[PDB]
């Protein structure tokens, strides 16, 4: 039954994967060599007594990242036909990821995906991890998702993507890749997620009291988020929300692929002894911008949908009271056409935290999946940065030199405008 | 995979290259016999990029020495590199150009290049996945300029998809070594801008100021100039050789370095530049690194960035660092110095952080600035070129090689157009 | 003065007739307006300077499009002909192609010869032809590629006179032999039989007519009349993969896309400059645009002739092709 | 079984042959007394092929020394071969030809050959299963050319089913030793092409370049020339003497060497050719072997393969090797250099891998190239022949032996036809 296939396209996704599978190991009790001392079948498959290995495909054109895995803790976990390497880098270039180089690795990748699919009995869907900045993260993701649609049709495909920060950027042509990729996401993704490194960095600095934030602990937060999302299938609690069920509640109109995944409560392992983290208290926190994982301000938009995935020692009764409280908060504005836009999941499986980070282990947590129209603002910022460079065709020769057509940028940009317009319409 | 073929064109290129290969060998724990005596895995993880592991586990630099003056080979070979560099890599003629670009390009260099390319091809076949070429030389003339130019053109033709990366010593504005620097530089640069993908502007005069004033040294030698240059070269491909917390590597970097094919002449810098005494009053933090890294006084080219505009700055870090710490400094700098950056380029500074610091340092950072201020280099050289060319001074040294005033006129014209392009982007 | 954008649609063939019952992606509604959509964003409207279609003869297309440019050549300044399309849309065809078909090259020469006969009593016509080929960022002698590609001084005089290397120049005395030189150039021209567009113009080409007229009358000035006419062919454009492009095949596609990128950038800059008070166009960015230093944006008039493929199989290609042409003007 | 009868015709043949027999004896652990002091089984497994085990377990080379000048015998016998070669194998006259093919063929050689063939027949009867003959000599004239030619014709007549394999020194194009090389070579070659099955073209000039330039030697001696030749000879019959992972041996090889009876003149080469110093920058892998093996500069004949077309290349390897490693290199080479191979011959390179490396080496490879470029040898010699013959220069030295211009004309004509055939197959 219910099984997942994870695909780690970007190294962001790989490092997230490292955190995720590290977490999954702890949560299911599985060792780095696959040794166990059940529902783990959703993520791991037995390959002989006491040899449970992860149902995932890692795709890199740049073995360095894979080699980190092959020389890291879970080299004894992942096998050689999961850890797929290529030859030439995608040079942060959608054209190379989707075409020039990626076209020569996609065939291998798909064959390994098909293998895992053949090994599945109840494939729920695919968990794709990547960025909107990298070449493979962008272009290859685009290539792959197209191919996945061909192979698996309506089988659910999630895109857990790293969303370019409004200030904390790393590269210069991030807008180029982001715009081209998001077009494909809208075409092929069944539900897409966005993570802002900048937002989390401030969350770490403030809520976790972190003097020096980085990807290690940032990813651990992401793994808590994703674990909470998938907790409903891998663990049997009270209200187990399926991926189809997530779509049912989080999609009122086909194109709405935003749901911001807000994890609460981001408490440091110190103040936790003073934090009275009740169901209501945590809920109050999760509906604030204080814990939002994308830089924005939801109070200037409207909530189309809001799913709250509670986890651990959570009581429906207390949840209902907490929800009613939230419902009276005028700071939370739902769309007029969805008076019932609330979804509750409750999973009896205490939040699990992996040693090697802060994120105090708590008895209660909630992942809010928020479809708020304000996200169009973030999209506008991205589009603007794109326009600034695009107006001068800056760096365009790096894409055109890979055979990229100018219209690919123009058309993708137009689709991105339509995306915002869709968020404008549902706000009415 | 991702092997790099290094070429040392000319005595300058050979001396700098030797220092470079000293640095790399030191970083990777390789002694002068080729034997590896390190202690990590990462030292060998990408050793293939720069070395061929010969029988006996002897790591031989994938480097070719190109020259027209015998004894130049020995100026390297007589040192540790008598056991490091391969005899087949010492490829040279028996003439010399005498600081004459044409002699080292059209005639004497053209006689040599056949045997150089043969060795190049050997290494090309020896490589499992060639990432590109790396040439070190000078614009002073002769081999480095002429032969360097020739090799770039020939190799580019053979490998149009693997464009050569160039580290070249440019003409100083005050500290001149010869008279016809404007000729040799102008002729070479005319060709370089058409063939190279990225050129590092290395100015001895600026380096002299760094050594003397920033590093508080007495009498800056060539070895001290090369120390700074080789530090840069190591930084440029640190993320190639070693792992970090993210990673856009070499070509992935290149895509974000320039928004145009021609304006690919960068100024290099190195953050941690200080005297041993003054280190005791400094703190090991990225904020200190960035204050030094973005200091125009520590630029290795004699052009003041602030006179122009930044198309982009690459900031390549080495050592365990916080991404927040680094990126916040980046943001603070771009915001505070926003007046020096190009308005319509959202992000004007690129972040890359490798977790492996330089030997002897706890941390460092490499500055690669794409600023239009470099136009001053090209403008001044063109002016000096005009000063001589207008009188046909020394002209006969090149017309004897089959050159004509038209070629010179075109080379000058082209450099002027290059300056104009910088002014336009400024 | 300003660039004229003219566009013509190639008719349907058996490649579409055997497909029929399929929809035309191009809806021309008048001489300037095109509509291009089946609904993805709704009807897409374009306005051009002059439109043609499958019902308009190429002979008349010439008469309205480049026949005035032939006149422009001899109005005290030179003039040239540009084009655009997505490999296989018509660029080469429209020069004449079939022997019974009059087109750009055929009629330019034929009309000229008629004018030569009438105007021989006013000026002499010393004319020489140059055949340039552009391939992998290399300029070769299209007619005779045997000539070392290094031999080309891509430079102009301070009078904007063409000052290049000793190319295989030829005087014209008829249309057929001149077209035979074009054909022989195309024979020696690099192509790729492996591509769908049988004998695609993989390398670009410049057919440069060097007109050196002299005054039949004697006077104080006694100055000659030098002017030129360039008919330019391109490799069109293809997708980044373009269906499993391999090695040099991909590299070629990149190079022609780079060439057209630089060309397009220079055109865009030029049209933006056509209104401003400067003209900083980096012609150096490509040996093609270096050759076109004055062809594109010097003292001349020109036209952008776009070839369109209405086939349903080339929707996105023509979509961008039309938007491209629009961008070229705007 | 599969015994080979070796003949050393002439001083060149005797000196090369001596070196050959030194090499073989060394490889098989046999000292100069004939005593075997090896350590394997394979050293004796096929020792019968080359040696007769005389009473006392003394292995005597199945080799016959043929000569017209006493003292030539002693030039070998006075060395280790005074205890190795049998006295009955030192078969010689007391005249000398004076670099005159006719004297060593029609007259003086014809007087000797009766007693040579008698010894040949003795060995023929001594053999249990004669595989064939092996002749070493020269085209310089006299014994090696004339007597060598005579022996080939006579022995071929006796053993039409056991055609003699020939290693012959050809005329150099610059490094000439005498004047009438065109006469002696032309006359001999005219006969050789009709009688021999496989001829190795050994050019001292090309070998001089190898010794001096490839091996980085000072003053290439005859012993160094013979080192290279004897290395080839050993390689040719390594798969005969020793086991591998497959095996087409000698005649099995021959079937795949030429597609025609006449065009059987091959260029020999040896992969592992390098100075002791430069070895330290080289890797022990077949990719290194093939890069050296297919290097035209390392050919032992003074003709550049690339000027013609390959009918086939035999690549005979020695030492433990991967069949995939070897064959992939073969495929890569034929594909990359496909322009130098004959279009209509599917496989233009033959693989043979024996598991027994040369003494002193971990691995090696022998190149035997069937290329039409060898036509240059024959063409140039014919031109030089014409230059002399057209004036009847030195002609009387042969008409005194009963020869006529018709014979000379025919010999020239035939060589010209041979060149034409190479041009046709090219
Ligand atoms: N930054 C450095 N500059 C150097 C170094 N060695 C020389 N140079 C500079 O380069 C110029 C001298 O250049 P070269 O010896 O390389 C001339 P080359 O041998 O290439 O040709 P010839 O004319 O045949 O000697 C001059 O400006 C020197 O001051 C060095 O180690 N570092
Ligand atoms: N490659 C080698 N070439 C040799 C060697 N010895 C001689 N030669 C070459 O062969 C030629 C001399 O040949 P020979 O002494 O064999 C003539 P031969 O004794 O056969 O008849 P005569 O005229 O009666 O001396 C000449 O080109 C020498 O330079 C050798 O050991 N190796
Ligand atoms: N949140 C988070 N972001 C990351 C991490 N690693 C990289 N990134 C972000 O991902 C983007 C860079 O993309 P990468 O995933 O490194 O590139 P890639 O997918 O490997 O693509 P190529 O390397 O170009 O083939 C930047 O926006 C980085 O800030 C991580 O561990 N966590
Ligand atoms: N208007 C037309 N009528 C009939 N046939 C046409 C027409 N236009 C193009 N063709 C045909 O389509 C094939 C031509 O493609 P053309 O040669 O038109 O492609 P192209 O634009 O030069 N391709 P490319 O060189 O790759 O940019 C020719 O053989 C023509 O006969
Ligand atoms: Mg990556
Ligand atoms: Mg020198
Ligand atoms: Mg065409
Ligand atoms: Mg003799």
């Amino acid at each position: 039954m219910r099984e997942c296939i994870s695909i780690h396209v970007g190294q962001a996704g790989v490092q997230i994967g490292n955190a995720c599978w590290e977490l999954y190991c702890l949560e299911h009790g599985i060792q780095p060599d696959g040794q166990m001392p059940d529902s783990f079948n959703t993520f791991f498959s037995e390959t002989g007594a006491g040899k449970h290995v992860p149902r995932a495909v890692f795709v890199d054109l740049e073995p360095t990242v894979i080699d980190e895995v092959r020389t890291g803790t879970y080299r004894q976990l992942f096998h050689p036909e999961q850890l797929i390497t290529g030859k030439e880098d995608a040079a942060n270039n959608y054209a190379r990821g989707h075409y020039t180089i990626g076209k020569e690795i996609i065939d291998l990748v798909l064959d390994r995906i098909r293998k895992l699919a053949d090994q599945c009995t109840g494939l729920q869907g695919f968990l794709v991890f990547h960025s909107f900045g990298g070449g493979t993260g962008s272009g290859f993701t685009s290539l792959l998702m197209e191919r996945l649609s061909v192979d698996y049709g309506k089988k659910s495909k999630l895109e857990f993507s790293i969303y370019p920060a409004p200030q904390v950027s790393t590269a210069v042509v991030e807008p180029y890749n982001s715009i081209l990729t998001t077009h494909t996401t809208l075409e092929h993704s069944d539900c897409a997620f966005m993570v802002d490194n900048e937002a989390i960095y401030d969350i770490c600095r403030r809520n976790l009291d972190i003097e020096r934030p980085t990807y290690t602990n940032l990813n651990r937060l992401i793994s808590q988020i994703v674990s909470s999302i998938t907790a409903s299938l891998r663990f049997d609690g009270a209200l187990n929300v399926d991926l189809t069920e997530f779509q049912t509640n989080l999609v009122p109109y086909p194109r709405i692929h935003f749901p911001l995944a807000t994890y609460a409560p981001v408490i440091s392992a110190e103040k936790a002894y003073h934090e009275q983290l009740s169901v209501a208290e945590i809920t109050n926190a999760c509906f604030e911008p204080a814990n939002q994982m994308v830089k924005c301000d939801p109070r200037h938009g409207k909530y189309m949908a809001c799913c709250l995935l509670y986890r651990g020692d959570v009581v429906p009764k207390d949840v209902n009271a907490a929800i009613a409280t939230i419902k009276t908060k005028r700071s939370i504005q739902f769309v007029d056409w969805c008076p019932t836009g609330f979804k509750v999941g409750i999973n009896y499986q205490p939040p699990t935290v992996v040693p090697g980070g802060d994120l105090a282990k708590v008895q209660r947590a909630v992942c809010m999946l928020s479809n708020t129209t304000a996200i169009a603002e973030a999209w506008a910022r991205l589009d603007h940065k794109f326009d600034l460079m695009y107006a001068k065709r800056a760096f365009v020769h790096w894409y055109v030199g890979e055979g990229m057509e100018e219209g690919e940028f123009s058309e993708a940009r137009e689709d991105m405008a339509a995306l915002e317009k869709d968020y404008e319409e549902v706000g009415v | 995979m991702r092997e790099i073929v290094h070429i040392q064109a000319g005595q300058c290129g050979n001396q700098i290259g030797a220092k470079f290969w000293e640095v790399i060998s030191d970083e990777h724990g390789i002694d002068p016999t080729g034997s590896y005596h390190g202690d990590s895995d990462l030292q060998l993880e990408r050793i293939n990029v720069y070395y061929n592991e010969a029988a006996g586990n002897k790591y031989v630099p994938r480097a070719i020495l190109v020259d027209l003056e015998p004894g130049t080979m020995d100026s390297v070979r007589s040192g540790p590199f008598g056991q490091i560099f391969r005899p087949d890599n010492f490829v040279f003629g028996q003439s010399g150009a005498g600081n004459n670009w044409a002699k080292g390009h059209y005639t004497e260099g053209a006689e040599l290049v056949d045997s150089v390319l043969d060795v190049v091809r050997k290494e090309s076949e020896s490589c499992d996945c060639l990432q590109g070429f790396q040439l070190t030389h000078s614009l002073g003339g002769g081999t480095g300029s002429g032969m360097g130019t020739l090799l770039i053109s020939k190799i580019r033709e053979e490998y149009p998809d693997r464009i050569m990366n160039t580290f070249s010593v440019v003409p100083s504005p005050k500290v001149s070594d010869t008279v016809v620097e404007p000729y040799n530089a102008t002729l070479s640069v005319h060709q370089l801008v058409e063939n190279t993908d990225e050129t590092y502007c290395i100015d001895n005069e600026a380096l002299y100021d760094i050594c003397f004033r920033t590093l508080k040294l007495t009498t800056p030698t060539y070895g001290d100039l090369n120390h700074l240059v080789s530090a840069t070269m190591s930084g440029v491909t640190t993320c190639l050789r070693f792992p970090g917390q993210l990673n856009a590597d070499l070509r992935k970097l290149a895509v974000n370095m320039v928004p145009f094919p021609r304006l690919h002449f960068f100024m290099p810098g190195f953050a941690p530049l200080t005297s041993r005494g003054s280190q005791q009053y400094r703190a090991l933090t990225v904020p200190e690194l960035t204050q030094q890294m973005f200091d125009a006084k520590n630029m290795m080219a004699a052009c003041d960035p602030r006179h122009g505009r930044y198309l982009t700055v690459a900031a390549v870090f080495r050592g365990r660092m916080s991404m927040k710490e680094v990126d916040e400094q980046m943001l603070n700098v771009q915001n505070k110095n926003s007046s020096y950056f190009v308005e319509w380029i959202p992000n004007n500074v690129k972040t890359a952080v490798c977790d492996i610091p330089p030997r002897g340092l706890k941390m460092s950072a490499t500055f690669i600035g794409n600023s239009t201020a470099i136009q001053e280099l090209f403008k001044r050289i063109s002016e000096q070129f005009t000063a001589m060319f207008r009188r046909k001074a020394f002209l006969h040294w090149y017309t004897g090689e089959g050159m004509d005033e038209m070629e010179f006129t075109e080379a000058e014209s082209n450099m002027n157009d290059l300056v104009s392009e910088y002014q336009q982007y400024q | 003065s300003s660039i004229v954008v003219a566009i013509r649609v190639r008719p349907f063939t058996s490649m579409e007739k055997t497909r029929l019952v399929i929809r035309k992606i191009v809806d021309c509604v008048d001489d300037r307006m095109l509509i291009f959509d089946p609904a993805h964003g709704g009807e897409i409207k374009f306005v051009f300077d002059k439109l043609f279609d499958e019902t308009s003869s190429q002979a008349r297309v010439y008469k309205e499009t480049t026949s005035p440019l032939l006149d422009s050549v001899l109005d005290g300044f030179n003039s040239t002909v540009f084009a655009y399309g997505a490999t296989g849309c018509g660029k080469t065809y429209t020069v004449s192609g079939t022997p019974s078909q009059p087109g750009i090259i055929f009629l330019a020469m034929e009309e000229l010869f008629n004018k030569i006969t009438d105007l021989k009593d006013e000026k002499d016509f010393e004319i020489s032809l140059s055949y340039l080929e552009i391939y992998n960022e290399r300029i070769r002698d299209l007619l005779k590629p045997e000539t070392p590609s290094k031999r080309l001084v891509i430079r102009e005089d301070t009078q904007n006179h063409i000052k290049v290397a000793n190319l295989s120049y030829h005087h014209p005395n008829t249309v057929e032999d001149v077209m035979d030189l074009v054909v022989q150039g195309n024979i020696n021209r690099t192509t790729s039989p492996t591509e769908a567009n049988e004998v695609s113009s993989r390398s670009h080409a410049v057919l440069q007519i060097h007109i050196m007229q002299t005054n039949k009358l004697v006077d104080l000035t006694s100055q000659h009349t030098f002017a030129t006419l360039s008919i330019i062919d391109l490799a069109g454009s293809e997708r980044a993969a373009a269906t499993r492009n391999r090695g040099i095949r991909l590299h070629e596609g990149a190079n022609i896309n780079r060439s057209l990128l630089a060309l397009g950038n220079c055109i865009n800059a030029l049209c933006l400059n056509d209104g401003s008070r400067s003209c900083h166009i980096p012609y150096r960015d490509s040996k093609l645009t270096r050759l076109l230093k004055f062809s594109l944006g010097g003292n001349c008039k020109t036209v952008m002739i776009v070839c369109i493929s209405p086939s349903s199989s080339h929707y996105d290609e023509t979509l961008n092709t039309l938007k491209y042409a629009n961008r070229a003007k705007e």
